[PDB]
């Protein structure tokens, strides 16, 4: 969640 | 980005900046993107798979700054989101990670070019530059990746390509990388994309032309020894472009 690839999703 | 350099949009004119709309009224910024038409974005189907509705989103061009505006910058709506079908997520190594976004302002129109807005060209089929080429990246992306807010200021650095063979070693990130994937990094490993930059421009100089080669797609950290950026491959993604562009 602090990298690339999870920008802006429902976990983070 | 982290290292690398402050920029304004002249040096990147295409770079198109999208936030989300959150219900109470919030806005914040999403993810990176490039105008490749005047009506017609094109980014990472990660940044918006978790909300798919297009009403969520505003795009700017000719913006330079993260939350100030910039003198000449163009607002837009997204009339179309489009999210690439087969879109896949393993642990972090996204597959066909693309997505359109077609742009459409209140009064109806689209991207007007000018010092701070303009296009990038896309490359040829199956057409990349050799391995150990130099290329750039742009984004608001972190600084740092213990950073918790993102720059103000667009930023932008230099990586230099790496071969699948590379790549695919066990010690950088196996079978993670397929072909439809490019990865990139500094040979010190001390610059590199970072989250915030998802769904920018890699562009590298290709025949004497600056062409979109690569999406900010996903990595293990940032910056960090044998672990490139990884980057969706857009050459190999033409007929799925020229399709979609047409909706």
């Amino acid at each position: 969640c602090s990298a690339r690839g999870l920008e802006n999703h429902r976990m983070c | 980005i982290i290292g690398g350099e402050f920029t304004t949009i002249e040096n990147q004119p295409w770079f198109a900046a999208i936030y989300r709309r959150h219900r109470g009224g919030s806005v914040t910024y999403v993810c990176g993107g490039s105008l490749i038409s005047p009506c017609w974005v094109i980014s990472a189907t990660h940044c918006f798979i978790d909300y798919p509705k297009k009403e969520d989103y505003i795009v700017y061009l000719g913006r330079s700054r993260l939350n100030s505006n910039t003198q000449g910058e163009m607002k837009f709506e997204v009339e179309n989101l489009i999210l690439h079908k087969d879109y896949s997520a393993d642990t972090l190594a996204h597959h066909n990670d693309i997505a359109l976004l077609k742009i459409r302002s209140k009064e109806g129109r689209c991207a007007q070019p000018s010092r701070t807005i303009q296009t990038i060209a896309l490359p040829s089929m199956y057409n990349d530059p050799q391995f150990g080429t130099s290329c750039e990246i742009t984004g608001f992306g972190k600084e740092q990746s213990t950073d918790y807010l993102y720059p103000e200021q667009l930023k932008m650095t230099v990586v230099k390509l790496i071969s699948h063979r590379e790549c695919q070693q066990p010690h950088y990130y196996g079978s993670e990388v397929t072909t439809k994937m490019l990865c990139a990094a500094d040979p010190q490993w001390k610059t590199d994309s970072c989250q915030g930059d998802s769904g920018g421009p890699l562009v590298c100089s290709l025949q004497g032309r600056m062409t979109l080669t690569g999406i900010v797609s996903w990595g293990r950290g940032c910056a960090l020894k044998d672990k490139p950026g990884v980057y969706t491959r857009v050459s190999h993604f033409l007929p799925w472009i020229r399709s979609h562009t047409k909706e």
